[PDB]
Parts: C-alpha cells; structure tokens; sequence
C-alpha cells in the first residue's frame, strides 16, 4: 500500500531485501524478482531462483546477484552499476515449500544523476570521500577498503581498510594517511564513506573504493584536486 | 584487565547522565557501549565511539577523546536504569576488553504503593505435613519493604524468609514466605502478613482454607 | 530471525569439565566469528575467547589452556569447553556474534553453577485465592538456578509476574503470579509451566480452585 522508496545515483549499487524470517530451515522453494517501469505495463524477470540455482536475466544478467542465503530463507537481490533505465518498481515473490506465497512490498527505484566523481579540496582542510551501497537490508556490507594512487603511482596505497572479521580495535589506515583518514559512514548501514582531515598538496590523486557484499565487489573512483590558497 | 568506569551514576528523570570509560591510549581504538538489565543479555547501545543502532533511543550518544570515552544519556528515562559496560580492544595482547561497569540509577520516580496478595498453602503441599504461606508484594516504589508475620496477634519470626526487591520496569516487586508445619497451620485462627512501604502498613488476612 | 542460543549443564562439581554449545540460527558460521563471554555473579563481563569465521581461535591470557573453543558448521554450532572447574567458573555464559569490531548480537545466556551440592528438583505447588483474579505458582526447593515459569506455554502474554528467588538451606524458592479477568479462570483452565534445566524437570501444574 506504500512502496519503500530507494534513490541511488547512476552507476551505484542497490541491494533490495527479500527475507522471510531467517531460520536454520530452508522453506524457500522459489524466489522471483520482477521489474516494471510502471503499472499498466509489462514486467520482466531480473532474476529467478529455484532448486539451488539462480538465473540472472535480461539487462540485469551481468549486474544482478542473489546475495541472501536462500538456505536461510533470505532471497535478497543485489543490483550493481545501476542505470537510469533501471528506474522503476522491483518486486520480490517467494514461494514457500508449504506452498503459501510471500510477496514483499514493491520497491520504487529512483535513479538520480551521476555522482560528481571529481573532488576539489583546499590544502589544510578536511574533505569527505563518500562510498556506499544502499539497501533495504542492513549489515550486508562485509568489507571496505580505500586505495590511493596518484596518476604517477605505479603502485597502490591503503588509505583505509575495514572488515567484518577484524582482529583489530579499529580500521586499518597505513602510512601517510595515518591519523588523518577517518570513517564518516556507518559500515553497518552499508556506508563506507570516509573523511580526510588535514589535506596536503601531495594527497592529490585517484582514490578507489572497493566495497564488498560477500565475494561481490562494487568499485568507485574519485579524483582529488588539492589547491593552495 | 578492565577499563576504568565509575561504580554508580545517578540521574533524575529527564536529566543528563554521563558515563566515562578510561583506557591507555583508548582514543586510538573504537569504543563500544552495552546495556544490561536484571538477568538479561547485554545489548549494544553505542558502537564505534559515536554511533547508534536503530532501535536504541535517540537520546543516547557517545564520544571518545583524550583517552576517555563517554556514554551520554540525555533526557534520562526510567527504562534507562541499567548496567552499562564500555568495551574495546587491547592492542598489546590481542584481546577484546570490557569496562568495570557502571550502574545507572534513575531518580525522580514517584511513590507507588504496593499491591499485596496473600495465599494459603495448597492441599497438595499439606500432605507433606508442610504448610507454606505466600505473601507477594507487587508494584511499589521505592524498593524499601519490611514484611512481618502474625498468628492470632502473635508475631512469627523464625520460619520466615523474605526475598530482596527487584525491578519491574516502573516498580519493584517482592515476596515473603512463611513456613509452618501441617499442624502449625491448622491450629491457628487467622494469619496475617504485614507489608510496610513508607509510613504505610498493608495487611492481608487468612483463615482456614 | 538471527539468533544465538546457548545450552548445556547447569550444575557441575569441581575438577569436572564444562562444555557449552551455542546454536547460531539464521546465518552461517563461514563468514562470522563467534565470541564466548562470561559474567561472574559479583564481577562484570569477561571475554574468554573467539572462534573466527575462518575457524581460527584466540583466547584470554588468564584463561590459558583450560579453555577450548571449537565448532561444527554443518550444525551451525559453536562449542565452549572449560577445564579444571573451580569456584567462580560459576557465571552467566554468553555467546555473541562478532561484527567488525564489536558484539552486535548476543545470546540469552546460560547460568552455570559449579558446586559440590547435588541437584535438587523443585516441588510445584499451585496458589489460588481463599473484577480480576490473581493466581499463583510456588516453585519450591530447587538447586541450582535457574527456573523457568510460563503460563499456558506463553499463551498468557500479560500480567505474568515472576518474583525473585530466596535462598535457604542450599535450596532456592520462587513464586510466580498471573492476573486474569473475572469469569475467565473458572470458565477456562489456567496452567502453570515450571521448568528446571538442571535436573531436567518440567512441570505443568494446573491451578485448581481452592
Ligand atoms: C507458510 O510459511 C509461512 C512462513 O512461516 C514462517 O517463516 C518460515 C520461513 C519459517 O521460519 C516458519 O517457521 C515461520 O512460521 C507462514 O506464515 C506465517 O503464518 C503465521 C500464522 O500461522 C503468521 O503469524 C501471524 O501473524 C499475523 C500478522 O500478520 C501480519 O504480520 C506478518 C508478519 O508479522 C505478515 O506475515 C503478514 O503479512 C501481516 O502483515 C498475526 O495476526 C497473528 O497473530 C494473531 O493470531 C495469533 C495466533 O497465531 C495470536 O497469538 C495473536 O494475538 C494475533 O491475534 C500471527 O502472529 C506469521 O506472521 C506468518 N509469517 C510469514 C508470512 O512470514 C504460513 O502460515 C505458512 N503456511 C501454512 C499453510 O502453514
Ligand atoms: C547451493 O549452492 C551454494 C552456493 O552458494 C552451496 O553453498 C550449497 O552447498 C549448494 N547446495 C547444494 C549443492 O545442495
Ligand atoms: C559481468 O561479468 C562479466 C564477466 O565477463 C565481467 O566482465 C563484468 O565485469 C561484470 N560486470 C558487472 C557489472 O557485474
């Protein structure tokens, strides 16, 4: 009666939840994800699952992934690299082994224009470099690491590394970036956005965010311009 | 190894409460806070120094500077009355460490009178030649109660036992037990348990039954 | 419904060996590490050890080599085993999920007394009076803690009070009440549902009028 609504920028990743209460008992028989632009108009399968084999299809072939453990009645969908064309209604239908069906509220996906992708910081100031996937379901992001590389660099540098299975008291930030890099996102809410505290001329370069939902990685890239005033 | 934490912290309703958590170079590592109530599992109320899970009330907030974390309970409610442990990571040894813990008491709560309920010994119990009288006290604040027993105007001391008060959310609850014998029970006119909370003396009668 | 639930013996003699089991439901152990944390009566929370998502284990320095944590992914089951049981191994034992750098989800916990004392089952006696009516249940003379008390298997989802335990002669005693409207209790049969994990006793005692 009221569609959860989800706004994401072109190119970003969305995770669209679909869980019947997670139990240690697989009751999920089938999982179907349908896409529609409006009503009054045909739908197409993003992805359908049955008997421990999922079929990503259509334009979503390369970009759609069944992320939820279906053996735990979690049939959540992860749509990568969202286009404007993907703007519409997404509907999850799970058929239970007891033969009842569970339809989840269709979710309106509103696709916004492309992120800036070109950041301009002023020396000796703080800036933010944001990176996050958006989902109706929390705590799906299993790992986040930011890699820095000046166009010159035949090399990579860890800006900030944070993982679900950390045997540390905090995120890992190496070298130069120590003491300055800091997390502005709530990774539990699938938000890996970071903050750079006291920017120096040498910080200039390309920052790459690799944000993981299991094995599945989504990658962003931000060019940082530093300026002396 | 334990992170330093004040034993008790009081607070009136709606007042601000601040719980500190000290550790060596504590501010080079995330600090998290858990809440624990009477005989309950801990619950994460704040994490990563300065963040809050959905489901936790907005009036919780955390900070971590100068190697001293602080859990702030703005606008304190009676349902915030609990035990709070901070938590972190020792990077010398490789281990997770908790704080000593702080008991947050919430004052400014009103004086509710107790509802008493006196029960007789079950027939099922009398077979044993034992008779237990159960006088239960419910829904009172504050947690101060003295239970006294009688039998035909004669007070019974020995053979009695009264529990320590414990909280239900908006009140405290307790019970007192009087343990007679079969004959002791059935040879005395009227039993009474006298509950005392404040300048009040609630009494409830019991005769053959 | 992501849950951790612990299980095991409630009572043990010294020099025995504790072995708890934590059943992690709704998820897989293959990508989350599980903690074991205990809490001694007087004292606070004490981290015992972790079994990481990868099966690797680390422990508490003080708990050096008489603690043991393993698992079985097939059952989604993480085990604790404690050796050389002394006093103040007596504690609440919790298993908790490890998310990033904190303990996002916790178990209900399990109380484990380490005493010489033999286990004692409670005797369950009903309490009836002798508009709304208040009924009762007297769970008397058990050891050790704890002692569950439901009413109609939890059908009675209100008015149910369970009072604190008294300790006399090495035995514990507990009473529990329930209030229901006039012309319900007579008409419809209320039941008490006591359970004592320790002795493996369960008792459904219907409160007859009196
Ligand atoms: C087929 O399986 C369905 C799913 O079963 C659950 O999930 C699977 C994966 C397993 O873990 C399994 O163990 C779980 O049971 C199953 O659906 C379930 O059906 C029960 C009823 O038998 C539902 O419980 C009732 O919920 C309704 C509220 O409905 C609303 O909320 C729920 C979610 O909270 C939504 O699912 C609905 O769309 C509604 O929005 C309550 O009204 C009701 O309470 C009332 O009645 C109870 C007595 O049961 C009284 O105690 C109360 O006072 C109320 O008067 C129940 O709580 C359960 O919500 C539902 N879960 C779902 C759909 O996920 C289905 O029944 C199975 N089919 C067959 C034929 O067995
Ligand atoms: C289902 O596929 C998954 C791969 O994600 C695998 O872990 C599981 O063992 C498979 N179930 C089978 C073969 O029954
Ligand atoms: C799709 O998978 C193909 C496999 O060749 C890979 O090349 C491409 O990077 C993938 N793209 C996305 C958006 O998943």
């Amino acid at each position: 009666v009221s569609s959860p609504q989800l706004r994401v920028h072109v190119g970003e990743s969305v995770l669209m939840g679909c869980v019947v209460q997670r139990t240690e008992e697989k009751h999920v028989d089938r999982v179907d994800w349908l896409f529609s632009k409006d009503k009054d108009d045909a739908s197409e399968y993003v992805l359908f699952y049955y008997s421990n084999l999922s079929v990503p299809t259509g334009r979503f072939q390369n970009r759609s992934h069944l992320v939820g453990d279906t053996f735990h009645n979690d049939g959540s969908l992860l749509l990568q690299d969202v286009q404007k064309a993907d703007e519409g209604i997404y509907t999850c239908e799970i058929r239970l082994k007891n033969e009842s069906m569970v339809m989840k509220k269709p979710v309106e996906l509103w696709v916004l224009p492309e992120e800036p992708r070109d950041l301009r910081v002023r020396v000796g100031d703080t800036t933010q470099m944001r990176c996050s996937i958006q989902s109706t379901e929390e705590k799906r992001v299993t790992k986040v690491n930011w890699m820095f590389s000046s166009g010159s660099h035949t090399e990579e540098e860890t800006v900030l590394s944070y993982d679900s299975n950390m045997r540390s008291g905090k995120f890992q930030s190496l070298g130069r970036f120590r003491n300055r890099v800091d997390l502005t996102g709530d990774i539990s809410r699938n938000d890996g956005s970071i903050k750079l505290q006291t920017v120096k001329e040498s910080d200039q370069g390309i920052y790459t965010c690799s944000i993981y939902v299991g094995k599945l990685e989504s990658r962003k890239t931000i060019v940082l311009h530093v300026v002396q005033d | 190894y334990t992170l330093t934490q004040p034993p008790l912290v009081s607070v009136a309703l709606g007042q601000k409460a601040t719980i500190t958590c000290s550790g060596d170079k504590l501010s080079d590592v995330y600090v998290h806070w858990y809440q624990q109530k009477a005989g309950q599992a801990p619950v994460l109320v704040i994490y990563e120094d300065n963040r809050r899970p959905s489901g936790i009330p907005d009036h919780f907030s955390g900070s971590n500077s100068g190697n001293m974390a602080t859990l702030t309970i703005s606008k304190a409610q009676a349902g915030d009355e609990a035990d709070y442990y901070c938590q972190s990571w020792d990077g010398t040894n490789s281990a997770w460490v908790f704080g000593s813990g702080t008991k947050v008491t919430v004052l400014g709560q009103p004086n509710a009178a107790p509802s008493v309920t006196l029960f007789p010994p079950s027939s099922e119990e009398l077979k044993t030649n034992q008779a237990t009288l159960v006088c239960m006290i419910n829904g009172f604040y504050p947690a101060d109660v003295a239970v006294t027993w009688e039998a035909d105007g004669t007070p019974i001391t020995q053979g009695v036992k009264t529990t320590q008060p414990s909280k239900s959310d908006s009140k405290y609850m307790a019970t007192s037990y009087l343990t007679m014998t079969a004959d002791a029970w059935k040879s005395r006119n009227t039993f009474i348990c006298k509950v005392t909370h404040g300048g009040n003396t609630v009494e409830k009668s019991l005769s053959p039954s | 419904q992501v849950q951790l639930k612990e299980s095991g013996p409630g009572l043990l003699q010294p020099s025995q060996t504790l072995s708890l089991t934590c059943t992690v439901s709704g998820i897989s152990l293959s990508d989350y590490g599980v903690h074991w944390v205990r809490q001694a009566p007087g004292k606070g929370l004490e981290w015992m050890g972790i079994i990481g998502h990868a099966g690797g284990t680390d422990y508490n320095s003080n708990l050096k080599s008489r603690v043991s944590i393993s698992r079985d992914t097939s059952k989604s089951q993480v085990f604790l085993k404690l050796n050389s049981l002394q006093q103040e191994d007596t504690a609440m034992y919790f298993c908790a999920r490890h998310f990033y750098t904190y303990f996002d989800v916790w178990g209900q916990g399990i109380q484990v007394t380490v005493s010489s004392a033999t286990t004692t089952a409670p005797s369950v006696y009903p309490l009836a009076p002798a508009n709304t009516v208040t009924l009762g249940c007297l769970v008397k003379g058990y050891f050790p803690e704890p002692v569950t008390v439901s009413w109609n298997s939890g059908a009675l989802t209100s008015g149910v009070h369970t009072f604190p335990s008294v300790l006399h002669s090495g035995l514990y005693s507990l009473s529990s009440s329930v209030t229901v409207p006039s012309s319900t209790w007579p008409s419809q049969t209320v039941t008490c549902n006591v359970a004592h994990p320790a002795s493996s006793t369960k008792v459904d005692k219907k409160i007859v009028p009196g």
